[PDB]
């Protein structure tokens, strides 16, 4: 499980409302690595997005029961999980419940450090500035069309544990 | 360029540290060498210089983190020191060896040509010798998985040193640091070596009459066993030999000596009767100590095998009581200390006043 | 104004009995570090260095006791931790970089008092590697743990996980420097008296040369750990990096049957009245008769554990009167006498 | 092997129970075991207690209370389960263990 | 054997332990709760297999 | 030793074993991948200095 994501300053990033900057090259991406990819969305995701993403094995982790049947509904976090199994990679994209539901079982990060200044309720939770080590370097300097950075990070976390061999 | 001479900076570290003749000249020819590469960045003029990366051996207590603090006061390039003990390989938990070019550009104010200039001191270097027994299931995050990541940073490879981050994130520019210009001083005390050093050059020892046997006060201290060293020993140690290689000059030093250890406890500029003597007056007490009382604690400082560090156990303990009940007496004037006192069968005499 | 060394003691009196020399190292200590703190300036070319403490005692002497002790009298940030749980850097164990967090949280986030303050790592014998000879394997909780403090005493600037103490919000890894935080150690070096032995004691072999003593004659354990040498320490199994770190070394003696006595009733919350406020709490008076304490302390002696060894007799002496006395009615008191210690007897309670 | 070493540990056991019980602590607790070659752990005379037999005594000891009733801890995951931290719990108080071996030599010491 | 008897001394008289912040009410992201451990009854058990020759 | 052929003893008769799957690129299965050891033949060589005289 990888928890795509941008944590914008102030974790501005905005599923209740629609997203601020709304730029191709943070779509591009994201559709890049999410392609045929269960990606656990939620309901206030749903709501800015909406659209039916194409292959993207689309998961609404919603507090509600699920309507629609093209993209899969879930209501709980075992529901959510169950439904994409043990695949090598899931995109959690959903809501605040769904992102930090989801933080304990995360593995590999693919953040995206945006800077725009925007406010709101919806925020994430912290990251480890120690466990999770970044491995994968690109940078993206905000450009004239792209308002603020959209700099794409790798991150993951590795520990070591002894054997105490005996003859 | 190149206004400071080596025996100019050799005046300001013999105000320091007393004695190691060899490694502070070659500590001195080094820091020179850098200035003269610093004239053109990295002597391009025609042949390349190669790097002067020194390995500081010397036992515990001799002066070799000492060495690294004095010479920055008189330094201008931006100098860091980092501990080998605390680096792990990319990935785990633990630093990264890429946080202490970090560091450096603090002292560099962010600036990449003066970052580029700037002095690694490694302390501790002896520490990450692994000593595994090829278990091959596990790595040694502090051991030679370490090495590899530093080998191929002293040699010359362009470093991830993300910008410091004021903000959430530094954008990580990552900018490329050259390590073929930076000089790097690698230290520490590499304790058991000595025993490593004795087997390569034992004579060789019998049981009968024409056999070479010598007793404990007639063998040879660390000190002169270093002196000797080779680069097969710190193999043996558990040290990579492309490592020991990118270090061309050692740098060994002497097992201080009783003259020594007196010399210390009065010239240097914050030597440890200085520094007693400082806070003794910072209470309003004037405080002497004899010459003959000075050679006593050396003598006793050399048996505790832990360099001059050992001093500070004997004053301590010789002053203990003084330092206790004297807060509360009044009428004292000045302290006189005496060779008795030193042995502990005397008691510092107070000139009451 | 500061305190000085004799009120200090007195504090220390307060709750420690028997362990002169103790008082005096650690008094010193904070007298030295109280005025090393007020003259922050450094007005002077000197550059005042710190010597750090190892209190070498036997078990149940009061080497964690001084150490609490002294967070009640003293107001810059203290902090307690366990050399067990420290493991060398880049592994799941705890890492030395933790005591600096523990620190800063009592610290109130005030970098300054933090810079100068006073920690005691506890359990500092365990982390003692195997032996002198080289380690076959690494000892992430052996010399890991000592080579990675090695700088902490020296000085260094440590770097603690940000987003603690007083601040949620950070990001930036906050610098603290480790060059004026006097470390106090402190282990219980259990079977350092064989390695002393080897050295303070020469000639024992079988002849008529040689030398035998008995036990009769031979020193106790107290004498033998107030000659200690760092040469000793090395055979302990203690990196001769680490010792030199730890220039004062003070050693504790083992209780004795007086002092033991002194225990019960002297300090502030001694074991007995300990015991007594149980008692009192439910309606029921308790006292200890003098010929009690002493009968206490020679027990104790024979289970070699110090003031430990006095809550087990205390226990089994009352353990079947502890049981039916909270259902006993009319009763107002309760005494026991040296006879009860050995069974012989059984307490008399005093109706009423 | 004991807890603490390079070999296994006696909790893997319960995690191949939980493979053939579609990761259903329920249907887990309720299970039945068989562990094989239980003679090859069995001190080699070594009543003194010279060191740990860490393939021999030191298995024994960690079974002690899987055969009668403890609190179980699961390795990290096996499974589905992404995570490690979870160390699922499990109840080992109504599931048998079965143990089985060949003993050579037993039949001397009978006689 | 002799480590886990080194690691429970300070526990049965008095520590802060850190409990990873995981599952019920955690909140804490990093900040490891300190639950002291000196009002905290203990009682081990063993067999002591062998102790009755070395009384004997 | 004896113990090294004890544990083969079963690996040639079928063994459910648990392989880390990795090295494929991430594998898409995390689950400790099984692999039936009953259908594979085991051919188990080796060169038997001094047979050749037991026989005799
Ligand atoms: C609200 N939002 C979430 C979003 C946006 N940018 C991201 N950027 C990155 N790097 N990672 C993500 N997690 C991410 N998530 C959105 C918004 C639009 C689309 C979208 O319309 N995607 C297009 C891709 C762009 C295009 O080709 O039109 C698609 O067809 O699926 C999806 C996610
Ligand atoms: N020649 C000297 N003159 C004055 N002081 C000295 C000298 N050598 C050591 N010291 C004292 O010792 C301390 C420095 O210790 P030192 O740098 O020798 O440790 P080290 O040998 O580097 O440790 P390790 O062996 O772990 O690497 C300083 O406080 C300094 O006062
Ligand atoms: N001198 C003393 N006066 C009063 N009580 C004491 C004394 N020494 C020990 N105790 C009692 O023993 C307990 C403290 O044990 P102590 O601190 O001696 O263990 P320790 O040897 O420090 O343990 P460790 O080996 O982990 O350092 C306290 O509960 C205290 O009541
Ligand atoms: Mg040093
Ligand atoms: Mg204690």
């Amino acid at each position: 499980i990888s928890l795509i994501a941008a944590l914008a300053v102030d974790r501005v990033i905005g599923m209740e409302n629609a997203m601020p900057w709304n730029l191709p090259a943070d779509l591009a991406w994201f559709k890049r690595n999410t392609l045929d990819k269960p990606v656990i969305m939620g309901r206030h995701t749903w709501e800015s997005i909406g659209r039916p993403l194409p292959g993207r094995k689309n998961i609404i982790l919603s507090s509600q029961p699920g309507t629609d049947d093209r993209v899969t509904w879930v209501k709980s976090v075992d529901e959510a999980i169950a439904a994409c199994g043990d695949v090598p990679e899931i995109m959690v994209i959903g809501g605040g419940r769904v992102y930090e539901q989801f933080l304990p079982k995360a593995q590999k990060l693919y953040l995206t450090h945006i800077d725009a200044e925007v406010e709101g309720d919806t925020h994430f939770p912290d990251y480890e500035p120690d466990d999770w080590e970044s491995v994968f370097s690109e940078f993206h300097d905000a450009d004239a069309q792209n308002s603020h950075s959209y700099c794409f990070e790798i991150l993951e976390r590795r520990g070591s544990h002894l054997g105490l061999i005996e003859v | 360029s190149a206004l400071p001479t080596p025996h100019e900076i050799r005046n300001h570290l013999d105000d320091y540290v007393i004695g190691q003749e060899q490694a502070k000249k070659v500590l001195a020819v080094a820091v020179y060498n850098h200035y003269k590469r610093l004239r053109n960045g990295d002597t391009s003029n025609g042949v390349e210089l190669g790097k002067s990366n020194i390995l500081l051996i010397g036992p515990t207590g001799s002066g070799k983190t000492l060495l690294a603090e004095t010479l920055a006061r008189l330094l201008d390039v931006p100098f860091t020191m980092a501990d080998a003990t605390t680096l792990t390989e990319a990935g785990y938990v633990g630093e990264d060896v890429e946080n202490i070019i970090q560091k450096l550009l603090q002292k560099s104010d962010y600036d990449v040509q003066k970052a580029q200039r700037g002095i690694v001191y490694i302390d501790e270097i002896d520490k990450i010798s692994r000593k595994s027994d090829n278990p091959s299931i596990t790595r040694d995050v502090s051991g030679e998985g370490v090495q590899q990541a530093l080998l191929k940073l002293i040699e010359g490879t362009v470093a991830a040193v993300p910008p410091q981050g004021g903000r959430k994130h530094p954008q990580q520019e990552f900018l490329q640091v050259d390590t073929s210009k930076i000089l790097f001083i690698c230290g520490g005390a590499f304790a058991g070596l000595d025993k490593v050093i004795s087997h390569r050059v034992e004579t060789g020892s019998g049981i009968g009459f024409g056999a070479t046997v010598k007793a404990k006060s007639d063998k040879a201290s660390e000190g002169e066993l270093l002196a000797q060293v080779e680069p097969e020993d710190l193999i043996k140690f558990g040290l990579i030999p492309e490592f020991i290689g990118r270090l061309p000059v050692v740098a060994t030093l002497n097992e201080l000596s009783e003259e020594a250890l007196i010399q210390i406890l009065k010239e240097p500029k914050n030597a440890l009767t200085k520094q007693y003597q400082a806070l003794f007056n910072l209470e309003g007490v004037d405080l002497e100590f004899r010459d003959e009382a000075l050679d006593a604690i050396a003598k006793k400082a050399m048996a505790r095998k832990t360099g001059a560090r050992g001093l500070r156990s004997i004053v301590e303990a010789a002053l203990l009581d003084t330092m206790y009940d004297l807060p509360s007496m009044e009428d004292v004037e000045k302290v006189v200390i005496d060779e008795s006192v030193i042995d502990g069968q005397s008691e510092p005499l107070l000139i009451y006043g």
